[PDB]
């Protein structure tokens, strides 16, 4: 028999399964023997000690600057003093050099938020001494030379001598529960053009520049005996919280300085000399 | 990697951690590796065929730092924003990669002229754009596709795009993503192993093209490298929220 | 011609790559 | 792990690392970075003949060449740098016991251990970092910092207090195996006997005194903690 | 087939057999016979039908040494890496097949005109191309697919390709794959026996057509001929990975 | 299947007057090409033709040695097989420091060997081109070359079969015996990526034509 | 053992000797010498460190030097002599995997295994005696006859049959170990290398027909059965 079909169904025809998606469904068809056939994980697999997440690789301590401590420095001067941004390191001039992991994954993505982790390590020895003090500061800064208004925030006094590292969690406390970054979502810009007040005015995104600073002060001046170095460098790393979050994918703030050559055909670009 | 929590001996008070905000705006969380490289990204960006050629080669291979523009340097088919995307960042810190790529063509065309695709297994040589394989002026009696390699097809009436999925075929471990430099003439036989084969893309008659790629399902990173010495120039084009 | 195809005699070993003698690269 | 008093012979509360024929022993703590995993079960596949290991030769502690640290070593300066095997074979310790099976093998599998002892008075102070960077065959001039040294398996040496650091190298290769010795014969295709490279960086320059010493140093060893060779051939001079 | 074990009289001890490197870079086994065969080949790359003739008669027959192109001959229609497949390598093996093959016809066009496919049983004969059947100069008034044998239609603007799947329709337990000489004349009802039937295309107006061909999913071969006297210069036409 | 039947690769002669040490037989044990410096022809093995439709191998090969001789010659040869590096054809130490076996001809006239697969990858790559749309022996150039589809990446691994015990036989019988060398794949031999075939059929190549059209008709 | 009817290959009865990555077929019967023991418990004292084995190196096949029987040689002819270790070292297969230990150790204690295979034609007949002599420095030109080799352990090689002969030889000297290498810093008081002695010799002379061959070959292969090692150092080139 050939009896007639009845049942019917209406459709959307769509050219693509799933394209801007990053997990779910997809209409790829493999292009092997057998359809439905994946590459084996068997011997050669993922090691477990890799970063699976990006906030893996946000909790890989950076360093992320470093500064001075001489005997000279009096009491209450600022040693070290930035805006901790992770979208940005500085507003006012071009940066190049080689940012921390929780910073180049940072710029990325278009939110973030939660604790950000730091860790002085002062390249010293036992018969060095002093004190700092580390301040977070929020919304409202203080005056450089005003220590006391750098004193009434959220601190930590750490007493060097034996021990020469102070771990410092810096507290999240924003208005908003996820900060969004200063860095532009799409710059087309990549020949060095000469910008001007046009140009600015149509960007992608309106820079909002962050007020939080995290200031280092002289609390007992460095005492150094003789017969050692009167000024030390101190290590400022730098990573995620273990509450650290990132959202919203953008065009990458950072990108390769250093030796980038574009790739050509090979052997044919005359490489037989 | 390494944590570096090694270093980590200090055994003092410290401020609370608070909680985490994810989940918090939508459960779409966009922090998974193998969530963003699945992502997919453009290459070529309405670039022409011919059928004077053998065809359009496309090395099978991630986008990374090898696929990025530089300032006042020769000129490439290839789009100049692979450098400054985040799964381009993503394969800056992992020199090794296996399994499956997906490759997306869109023929910019709506006739009855049907296009090819062919995975070429890796076969050592690292060659893009269109080429004449062998210097002949015709290879319309011995087509690329006909020789018998697995072969799919697009009807740009039908549907004007095809998702393909090449497979991993090659005798190493693991594919290389990066080089310190792509023009350097080095022994031949490392050079290959940055790439796991081709697609060609041959039509009946001229025609423009755009081709995306991305991760396949399976798929994973390792050789983790750590982050590279960057410059940046953002701050510059926009206004402060302060005029 | 193209000046990345071969790195000059006195920072390069034999393999057409930075020697390890050499420590001035970076 | 506590010291104590002094003794005769000072704070006598040393531990020890013996290895084979080779003992090292250590003043003050030691740094050791994790403990990781290499790749296995391509060996049975890629070598169809049985592979060979030689504990006795291989596993013993093995001294190279001095470092030399100064006072104008500036932050990113490379002390030195080492490419393996090849550099322990022709160019450090090239009549060391450890190098014999390299001789006769084309092939081998190589997890290392890396232990380093530094030596500055107690009114020095700085910081050296040492890293593995895997599979760096034309990639070595590019995430080649001090960040990227952070990031990859590392130790850091405090030069003033002179702790001791060891460094786990397993073997990850884009191939099965790591050709051991370049030849006339040979295929010049492939770059043989170096899977991996070692740097040691300046983290922090050197700083001393009024009157102080203008320099220290640092001496590495290593030893192979699973040395596998497959494919037997004709003994040759190492390179 | 014989492996010749039979002649390994040898009882002394040898080295290790290993283990298999089977599925370790991915799942998809590729060594199957019925899986290479059951692979498309591509047949006629652009080839024009024409209204004026009965139809373009395409010889149901596996691709192999027959379908070969030799230096310096007369030209045909049929593309010349036919020779040099993986698929038609197989069939060199084999002289019998059995069961069903597949045919993918794809029209170079988007109209409303129909195109016909007409599976015409083993009826003795083995033309291919073109022809003017019984040498009418009209065919419009009587079809050849309107003459009431099995006939399926493409209709291009809905999707310009069909994949038929032509029967076994003989009279011989096998079907021949090849012979010495595909231009000799010997005895009638033997040249006939290696092919299983025809298919025709017929179109409205003038237009191009590709044609692809592998086994069914009923297929078997055997006869077991060994490999042929064979040439090869694939060594001359590539750098060796040492300049 | 078919990689599992023994085919006749070469061939090779063996006389009294071959002093110990020398190099009866030397050839680059590749199932990929048989040759990188010349044009062949001839009859491929069947493990060899079945090669050439892929482009990836890996597994051991299996050699048969059937010396073509009687009761009354005797001698020994040694078949080693060497990776990566290889030996002078003068110094017969340096191939007996590999992976040789030593077989005493004399009223057994067959030796098998397997020879095992030692590389550093764990599949191999196939030395003849993917992809080679040249079919009228095109005079080849460099530019030619340098758009090749891939790189050949030629293997360094050998098998020679040297002198032990010069061939000693009686006044009555012939001097010089002829040695035959069969291949097949052995048990784990494995093939991967379905390229264009490396070889293609020579003799006796004749293209189809209309039947009876075509001037069947006397 | 017992031979079958001629089949496309002969008759294919023939054993084989598989060691590490070395194979050896025999077409008749083997000849075998006695296995008798060497000496043991000196080693714990002569040796405060433990000793290395490296039986996948030294445990192998190695053929030598051939050796050319003549119908000119006459009864108690020497054929061949190898002063073992010292001529495998640094006279015969140099190149060889077997002496790579022999680089780096300075002492041993070696037992090892000598395998003869002999192919001489059917109308050829003749008998080659093959006997070692334990500890023979300044004794190799006395007890040194066809008469002392059939007393001392032997083996027997007829040259018409082509039999296989196999001498095993354990270690017995005068020392506790025998030196490997010599060296210019090194004592010249002792004669190192040598700790026995292994002589060919024609027992009957070679004899052959009427426009017949006037010469055959036999050809040696060694191998270690117990090559234990001490005494590590830095390695050297063997003499």
């Amino acid at each position: 028999d050939k009896p007639k079909d009845v049942s019917s169904i209406t459709i959307i025809p769509k050219p693509r399964l799933g394209f801007p998606h990053g997990k779910g469904k997809s209409d790829a068809v493999a292009m092997r023997v057998n359809p439905v056939a994946l590459t084996s994980f068997q011997d050669v697999s993922a090691y477990p000690d890799e970063p699976r997440t990006t906030l893996d690789i946000a909790r890989i301590w950076g360093l992320r600057s470093t500064f001075n401590w001489g005997s000279g420095d009096e009491h209450g001067k600022e040693l070290f003093n930035t805006v901790l941004d992770p979208g940005l390191r500085f507003y006012d001039q071009d940066y190049e050099g080689q940012i921390t992991p929780m910073e180049y994954v940072t710029g990325l993505y278009n939110f973030w938020s939660g604790p950000i982790e730091l860790r002085f390590d002062f390249v010293s020895n036992a018969f060095h001494t002093g004190t700092v003090i580390i301040s977070a500061e929020y919304n409202r800064s203080s005056t450089n030379t005003d220590e006391c208004q750098s004193h009434s925030t959220y601190t930590k006094t750490f007493h060097l001598g034996e021990q020469k590292s102070v771990h410092f969690t810096v507290p999240y406390i924003y208005d908003t529960v996820v900060r969004r970054n200063t860095a532009s979502a799409y710059l087309p810009v990549t020949d060095y053009d000469k910008v001007d007040n046009v140009s600015r005015a149509q960007a992608m995104g309106i820079r909002a520049e962050s007020k939080m600073r995290v200031k280092v002060r002289v609390v007992n001046v460095l005492r150094p005996v003789a017969s050692t170095t009167s000024t030390i460098e101190v290590l400022v790393y730098m990573r995620g919280g273990k509450n650290y979050a990132l959202h919203g994918l953008k065009q990458s703030t950072y990108w390769p300085s250093n030796s980038v050559v574009p790739i050509d055909s090979f052997p044919p670009d005359g490489y037989d000399p | 990697m390494d944590t570096g929590a090694k270093e980590d001996e200090d055994e003092t008070a410290n401020f609370s951690d608070g909680v985490t905000a994810m989940g918090f705006q939508s459960l779409d969380t966009q922090v998974s590796i193998k969530d963003i490289l699945r992502r997919p990204v453009l290459l070529f960006n309405h670039v022409e065929l011919d059928p004077d050629y053998t065809g359009f080669f496309i090395p099978i291979m991630p986008p990374s730092r090898m696929m990025q523009y530089k300032s006042g340097d020769k000129e490439t088919s290839f789009q100049r924003l692979i450098g400054r995307t985040p799964q381009a960042a993503i394969m800056n810190l992992f020199r090794f990669w296996r399994g499956s790529l997906r490759y997306t063509i869109i023929i910019h065309s709506t006739d009855g002229h049907p296009i090819y695709v062919t995975h070429v297994p890796h076969t050592g040589n690292r060659v893009y754009g269109l080429m004449k394989v062998n210097n002949l002026h015709e290879y319309t009696k011995v087509p690329i596709f006909g020789c018998g390699l697995t072969t799919e097809m697009i009807i740009p009436s039908v549907n004007p795009s095809i998702c393909v999925e090449v497979p991993f075929d090659t005798e190493n471990n693991w594919a290389v993503t990066f080089d310190e430099d792509a023009q350097r003439n080095y022994s031949w036989r490392d050079k290959g192993d940055t790439v796991t084969g081709h697609l060609v893309v041959t039509p009946v008659v001229s025609v423009y093209m755009s081709v995306w790629v991305e991760a396949g399902d399976d798929f994973e990173v390792s050789n983790f490298y750590g982050p590279p010495s960057v410059k940046t120039n953002d701050w510059n084009y926009a206004f402060s929220d302060e005029h | 011609d193209n000046p990345h195809r071969f790195l000059p005699a006195n920072v390069s070993n034999r393999w057409n790559e930075y020697s390890s003698a050499y420590l001035p690269r970076v | 792990e506590v010291p104590s008093k002094e003794s005769i012979q000072g704070d006598a509360t040393q531990q020890s690392s013996k290895e084979e024929n080779t003992i090292i022993t250590r003043d003050q703590q030691q740094t050791v970075s994790e403990n990781i995993p290499s790749t296995v079960g391509d060996l049975v596949i890629a070598s169809s003949e049985p592979t060979q290991q030689f504990r006795s030769l291989t596993n013993r502690w093995m001294p190279i060449n001095s470092i030399r640290v100064t006072v104008n070593g500036k932050r990113n300066d490379l002390l030195a740098q080492y490419y393996i095997p090849e550099d322990f074979l022709s160019t450090h310790a090239k009549c060391a016991p450890n190098t014999i099976p390299f001789e006769t093998y084309v092939y081998g599998k190589y997890e290392l251990e890396m232990k380093f002892v530094a030596n500055g008075n107690k009114f020095q102070c700085g910081k050296v970092i040492i890293s593995v960077k895997f599979d760096s065959y034309q990639a070595d001039n590019i995430n080649t910092g001090f960040q990227a040294a952070l990031s990859r398996p590392h130790i850091m040496l405090d030069l003033s207090t002179n702790n001791e650091g060891v460094l786990k190298i397993p073997f990850r290769y884009h191939r099965a195996f790591v050709r051991n010795q370049t030849h006339k014969t040979a295929t010049a295709g492939v770059r043989p006997g170096k899977f991996a490279s070692i740097y040691v960086q300046v983290l922090s320059p050197l700083q001393t005194g009024e009157g102080g010493a203008n320099d220290m140093f640092i001496r590495p060893f290593y030893r192979y903690t699973r040395a596998e060779f497959a494919g037997m051939s004709y003994k040759v001079p190492l390179t």
